[PDB]
């Protein structure tokens, strides 16, 4: 229930992510029937989304970094499935559903 | 019961290492903690014969960007029973977690939660540690003091969604800054 | 306790004696006078410090008073106030935009006191109530013409309440 | 247990009240208050603001209590500034923070009563409050956001007569407060929707950071006019009255009999009201008179400084508190030197009574949660900041 | 002599055998300081206090008596005292806080910026006698 | 007749599907003893992927101190052909 | 025939009946006072030129100051 | 200028802040012999009208 204390070392930190990582790709079927994604995006492209967000900070190896993470990460989940902001093409913050990169953005503004 | 008693008593009966600072002052005695010693030194305030300082009467954090521990965590509390005020800080940075002291004053619940909502701040044990004040979903925690004025997203009605939606601030005009200095 | 008490409150609970005052002190109003007031053909009172509609002012020569001190925008809490300003044709200090967002505005007065000539005021009117948000972006000619309305009561508040400030 | 979800969008109960109660029945087992509905970030935007400007975000924290937020900010910078208030701007300032106990009293009272189907009273008592309402637009032009209370005085003087009309409501509004207990006290309906509801231990009442009527209902003699007197208070005759139940009931009674001693702080304040300057005379904080600033060179200086840089704040940081007439209103002021105050943390009464709602309602029924949170005395402008 | 009809506290019972729960309570504190080290300045402010209002009890049996020569409060609130002592003794063993550190370093401020007269300012009063008795022992 | 078990080879077979699918595992060394971390190249994070991949194409939780022992096809098999809760 | 249908007109012209007539202004609007104690001796109205489509803006600013009790001074007195 | 808003020469005149009693109501035994006798009088009476309808 009550916040822990931060994690002693690695080994604690990764366990705590990994049990972030089961309760927030389980409940991946509460978040299909809230926005109503049916026909939209399948489960396995957001459980990769999740998966894909965590490898993303492996290379931290600050366990007190690790412990802010994983408390953001459980607010990020509870307000996506308490307190729903449906938009179509987005979930909170992640996107469901021949000319090098200079010249788009030169033609689009001088502010890159 | 005055401000002079209460600065001579507790440097004589408190802990030594609890106590880092000591202030006396007609702005407010005050004593600097330790984040490991903060929730033992409050609940000796409460408890003991000759200080019984039963209320807590908020919790406030400061943000001192140039600080390596930027975070000021203050603590105000009073003693009815001897009709004084004493006032407990502690620092604490972005990540470090500190003690709840929501066991010794239930009023506490909430003012933490404000404190982590307002700057960050985490406290171990605390039973419902969750946003309380900004909008759901809020990213960012405004009372910082690199955090914008008008934030970063706004909201309005979107016809076509039939809804209203969040999407990145636009103002029609800016606001303007008056350096007086 | 007592046989004499006891069937004191037995009957004053049986027969709701209580709420007979109650009853007789609803009824006494009724036939008083009402307090109410016919508006729009009745007004409510009001002070000369009363903080309503802003209005620019100027000299009885046709002069506007402001000199584009900026004071006003500066003080306005709300930021409310937009000035911009330049040398006349004639040399003298003048405004070319004075803009206030009535909708952003708090009614606070600040203004009127920063003033060093009596050129911003914020006048009696209470009753400017409009369709469009945007009638409500004053810009310098509409306080102007403001000032031009309301001067007579203007001058006369400003004159009853020299004495004060 | 089901929940159910209680937000009235309008202000029958405060507007932005939104509950989660969990019942057994008809019977409340947790309510969970959610807030932030009225959060406006005055916090962030007052370390935007100078001294001056910041001013008038104290009126719309209680905006019930206008007058009485402005009076503690005005101390807690006169505090920091060690800067000496005139004899009559403090008698000033005394005799509108009661007028605001009343216009406060006033409103809970019966907005209360018209909660629990009492609808005549309000209608009795808001016409006392616009002749209340009245006295505050006299002095500062505006029925509700004076702005009228500033550091180092008061705005302006008061106006020729004023005292005068005050007195005559003043030797009428007993009559008042007795019609209106006459319609509450000894009915038989009232008693048993507010006796032993919402009962409140003194040791909970310390708990929970209880303070005002909240407090003394359970009977801690406990009241800051007294405890830690500011102003003229010292000086001034009213009593302290006590709960000896907790219950709603009590502080229904405490609020009627507060109203009367704030009648007679009033009257006295009207008797002793001594003559001379209403602002303080230190050229620093203190804007010149329109005459000076356009006869003397120095006066236009200074007025030229006050309105565009304001004044500094020597870098400190202390705590003041006053008896606010939902309790115990604080402001932590944190100055780092400059003429915008580097952070300043607003206590709010209503903060720590709103929370102690979940213990109180326990195992009440339905219908009292609303009369439980009528004896809290909550406005969500000053609880969300 | 008369027994104590109400505390007027909400939540604070009348307890008419208060003389006899003292004395125990203070025979109990008077007994579980002593785990405490004996230089420690929290068990000498203990001792001193406990002992008095344990001397008080002892002589005076009418708990009228009790309160006016104590001034601190009812009986039933001394008793609250007394029971969150023994609280709080407990916890200070199992917390063993006792010992100055090595690199012990304390900063004292006295900051004389003096405030006006009319800002909220708490004026308890005189203490009673047995506080600034209790002060000046720890002192010495 | 009514079953309340699903049949091993069947299962076998949606297991070896779910394996292969999952990107990383080349469908050519998932045999039914493979094991995940030693002979897939699957690291933790992969490894804990695999199992609830389980949970969601038969549609149950597998208590954790059991998806621990989840490390390789055949403990998989063994522990969804012989739960009841599988479907 | 105005007091069938809008009966805010009738109260004013119920009360009108003993009144002074103060002044007019340039629009028609005809100013009245009682001279008693009622409601705390407020007793200024203005019946409007206009029986129909009637506004509050339509007051003055010379008789706005003595409709809202701000002066004691009518409109008349202002111009002059 | 030297002319203030405050209180004559003597103050202003001593205000009541007091609640005021108020002793109105008849008695517990008054109302009870009221309605006993008025329920045997009329009781009465409606056996009268009872006999003349009959
Ligand atoms: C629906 C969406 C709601 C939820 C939102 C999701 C928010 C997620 C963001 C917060 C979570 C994190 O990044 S938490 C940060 C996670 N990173 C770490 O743990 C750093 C240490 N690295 C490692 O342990 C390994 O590299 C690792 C590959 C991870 C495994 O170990 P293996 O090498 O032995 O497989
Ligand atoms: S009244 Fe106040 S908020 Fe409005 S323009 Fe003037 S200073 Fe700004
Ligand atoms: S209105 Fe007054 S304060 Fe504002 S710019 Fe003009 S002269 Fe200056």
């Amino acid at each position: 229930i009550g916040v822990p204390p931060n994690s002693a070392n690695l080994t604690e930190a990764r366990r705590r992510v990994f049990d972030f990582f089961r309760a927030a790709c389980r409940s991946i079927p509460t978040i299909m029937d809230i926005y109503n994604l049916q026909d939209v995006v399948a489960p396995s492209q957001l459980r990769y989304a999740i998966s894909a967000q965590i490898r993303n900070n492996a290379h931290i190896t600050d366990p007190k970094v690790i412990d802010l993470l994983i408390f953001k990460g459980m607010e990020e989940l509870t307000d996506i499935v308490d307190h729903a902001k449906q938009r179509h093409h987005i979930i909170g913050q992640y996107v469901v559903g021949g000319k090098t990169d200079f010249l788009k953005n030169f033609y689009t503004s001088n502010y890159f | 019961m005055d401000n002079q008693f209460i600065f001579k008593y507790s440097w004589e009966t408190l802990p030594k290492k609890w106590v880092k600072k000591m202030e006396r002052s007609e702005h407010g005695n005050r004593f600097d903690t330790n984040t490991d010693y903060l929730f033992q030194l409050l609940c000796f305030l409460k408890l003991h014969t000759y200080t019984r300082v039963q209320v807590l009467i908020d919790i406030c954090g400061v943000d001192y960007p140039s600080r390596k521990r930027r975070f000021e965590v203050v603590y105000n509390l009073l003693s009815t029973r001897y009709n004084s005020r004493i006032r407990v800080q502690t620092s604490a940075d972005e990540v470090t977690r500190i003690s709840s002291v929501v066991s010794l004053f239930p009023s506490a619940g909430w003012w933490e939660r404000e404190v982590w909502d307002m700057f960050g701040v985490s406290f171990i044990n605390h039973p419902d540690l969750r946003r309380i004040l900004t909008d759901y979903g809020f990213e960012g925690h405004p009372l910082r003091k690199d955090f914008p004025l008008s934030g970063y997203v706004q909201v309005r009605y979107d016809d076509p969604e039939k809804r209203v939606v969040s999407e990145p601030i636009e103002m029609t005009q800016e606001f303007r800054y008056f350096d007086f200095a | 306790k007592d046989w004499n008490t006891v069937f004191e409150r037995s009957i004053n609970t049986l027969f709701l004696t209580e709420m007979v005052r109650g009853l007789s002190l609803t009824l006494k109003y009724f036939f008083d006078p009402k307090v109410t007031i016919n508006y729009p053909f009745e007004k409510g009172p009001l002070s000369p410090r009363f903080r309503g509609e802003h209005a620019l002012r100027r000299y009885p020569t046709g002069e506007e008073r402001c000199i584009a001190c900026k004071l006003c925008e500066a003080v306005c809490p709300a930021q409310a106030i937009t000035i911009e300003a330049e040398e006349r044709e004639d040399g003298s200090r003048r405004t070319t935009r004075y803009d206030i967002d009535m909708t952003k505005c708090i009614y606070c007065g600040f203004c009127q006191e920063a003033c060093p000539v009596d050129a911003i005021v914020e006048g009696p009117n209470f009753e400017f109530a409009t369709e469009t948000h945007e009638e409500l972006l004053y810009d310098k000619e509409k306080l102007l013409e403001n000032g031009d309305r309301w001067e007579t009561e203007i001058a006369e508040n400003l004159r009853s309440e020299s004495l004060y400030r | 247990n089901f929940t159910l979800n209680f937000g009235p969008q309008h202000p029958a109960a405060h507007g932005v009240l939104r509950l989660v109660l969990e019942m057994n029945g008809e019977v409340v087992e947790r309510a969970e208050p959610h807030i932030g509905l009225l959060h406006r970030g005055t916090e962030k935007l007052i370390e935007y603001k100078t001294y001056l400007q910041a001013l008038p975000y104290f009126d719309r924290l209680d905006y019930v209590s206008m007058m009485a937020q402005e009076h503690a900010y005005s101390l807690a910078v006169e505090k920091l500034l060690n800067c000496e208030v005139p004899l009559r701007a403090q008698y000033i300032r005394v005799l509108f923070c009661e007028i605001t106990r009343i216009l406060n009293h006033l409103l809970a009272l019966t907005t209360h009563a018209m909660d629990v189907g009492a609808l005549t009273p309000f209608l009795w008592a808001f016409e006392e409050r616009e002749k209340l309402l009245e006295f505050y637009e006299r002095v500062s032009g505006a029925r509700m956001h004076a702005s009228f209370i500033r550091p180092g005085g008061v705005a302006q003087d008061l106006p020729l007569g004023l005292c005068r009309d005050i007195d005559s409501f003043t030797q009428q509004f007993a009559s008042r407060i007795d019609e209106l207990e006459e319609m509450l006290t000894g009915n038989r309906i009232w008693k048993q929707r507010l006796v032993d509801i919402g009962t409140v231990t003194a040791q909970q009442a310390k708990d929970w950071g209880f303070s005002g009527v909240m407090l003394r209902g359970s009977g801690v003699c406990w009241d800051l006019r007294r405890a830690a007197p500011y102003d003229v208070y010292d000086q001034l005759d009213f009593d302290v009255p006590v709960g000896t139940r907790g219950d709603c009931y009590d502080r229904y009674c405490i609020r009627i009999e507060e109203m009367r001693q704030s009648l007679r702080i009033i009257v006295q304040c009207l008797n002793q009201m001594p003559s001379g300057m209403i602002k303080a005379d230190d050229r620093k904080l203190c804007p010149p008179s329109r005459c000076r600033m356009k006869l003397s060179m120095e006066s236009l200086i200074h007025h030229f400084e006050l309105y565009t840089e304001g004044f500094s704040v020597p870098a400190s940081s202390t705590y003041t508190a006053v008896e606010a007439p939902k309790g115990e209103f604080g402001v932590f002021l944190v100055s780092n030197g400059s003429n915008r105050p580097y952070r300043c943390k607003i206590r709010a009464p209503g903060f720590a009574h709103l929370q102690g709602l979940d213990f109180m309602s326990k195992h009440h029924m339905l219908a009292d949660v609303v009369t439980i949170i009528g004896t809290q005395d909550i406005v969500f402008g000053e609880v969300d900041r | 002599a008369k027994v104590k009809q109400t505390t007027g506290i909400v939540g604070l019972d009348v307890v008419p055998n208060a003389r006899a729960v003292l004395i125990d309570l203070y025979s109990k504190t008077l007994k579980e300081i002593q785990a405490v080290p004996e230089d420690e300045g929290y068990r000498k402010a203990v001792e001193s206090f406990t002992r008095q209002r344990l001397n008080v009890c002892k002589e005076e049996e009418d708990w009228e008596m009790i309160e006016k020569r104590l001034g601190c409060g009812q009986v039933e609130e001394l008793i609250e005292e007394a029971r969150d002592e023994l609280t709080l003794i407990g916890k200070m063993i199992e917390w063993d806080p006792w010992g100055v550190p090595d690199d012990y370093e304390c900063e004292v401020i006295e900051n004389d910026a003096p405030i006006p007269k009319h800002v909220p300012q708490h004026r308890p009063g005189p203490l009673p006698e047995q506080f600034y008795k209790t002060l000046e022992g720890l002192i010495a | 007749v009514r079953g309340s078990f699903l049949d091993k080879s069947e299962v076998t077979d949606r297991v070896l599907s779910v394996v292969k699918n999952f990107q990383k595992v080349d469908p050519s060394k998932v045999t039914p003893k493979a094991n995940f971390q030693n002979d897939l190249g699957l690291d933790s994070l992969d490894s804990v992927e695999v199992v609830m991949a389980l949970e969601e194409e038969f549609g149950f939780e597998i208590p954790d101190n059991e998806a621990d022992k989840i490390q390789s096809i055949d403990l998989a098999v063994d522990f969804i052909a012989s739960h009841p809760q599988a479907k | 025939m105005r007091c069938l249908p809008d009966g805010n007109l009738l109260q004013t012209k119920i009360h009108n009946i003993g009144a002074t007539l103060v002044g007019v202004d340039k629009f028609g609007n005809k100013y009245y006072q009682k001279l008693g104690d009622t409601q705390y001796g407020r007793h200024r109205w203005v019946e409007y030129a206009s029986k129909d489509r009637y506004n509050a803006s339509q007051v003055p600013a010379e008789w706005h100051g003595w409709l809202h009790f701000i002066t004691d001074h009518t409109g008349d007195e202002l111009l002059s | 200028p030297l002319l203030q808003d405050g209180p004559p020469p003597g103050g202003f005149a001593p205000v009541r802040y007091a609640r005021r009693i108020s002793n109105t109501g008849p008695s517990a035994m008054a109302m009870f012999l009221a309605v006993s006798g008025a329920f045997a009088w009329g009781m009465y009476q409606v056996g009268q009208g009872n006999k003349i309808r009959r």
